[PDB]
């Protein structure tokens, strides 16, 4: 299982975050909460070294 | 500073009890050649894509294809579920 850094979702543009999500099946959000969803993803499906 | 991370094990269906209700919903509305049949199962679609645990049909609101109606039928079958 290779190393994979986590996109820095914070300095993502709102259109990325939103395509993003999309792969998990979640619809457009305010952008905090985008980014707030992206990381938490991220944190459940990752363990970070 | 960057996160580095390693992926988790391929993990079981976080939502278990979702997609058994959705599935007899989506079979229920099938079987009997129902309009909202396509709800149940655009709403699976998009659940099956989504890898957290949702606490509430109040929650799933968030996913494409939960609206408002589908999203009630979850919370009060979730009471259903507890209560009994």
């Amino acid at each position: 299982v290779p190393i994979t850094p986590m996109p820095q979702y914070s300095i993502m543009e709102t259109p990325v975050l939103k395509k993003e999500l999309d792969r998990f099946g979640v619809r457009p959000l305010p952008k905090r909460q985008m980014v707030l969803k992206l990381k938490e993803i991220f944190q459940y499906t990752h363990q970070t070294l | 500073p960057v996160r580095l991370g390693r992926k988790r094990p391929l993990p079981a269906c976080p939502n278990p009890l979702f997609v058994r209700w959705l599935t007899e919903w989506r079979d229920e509305a099938t079987r009997s050649r129902h309009r909202t049949r396509f709800v149940f199962q655009k709403a699976l679609r998009s659940l099956r894509r989504y890898p957290l645990p949702l606490r509430s049909g109040k929650e799933a609101k968030i996913l494409q294809h939960f609206g408002d109606g589908l999203c009630r039928m979850l919370d009060e079958r979730l009471q259903r579920h507890r209560t009994s």
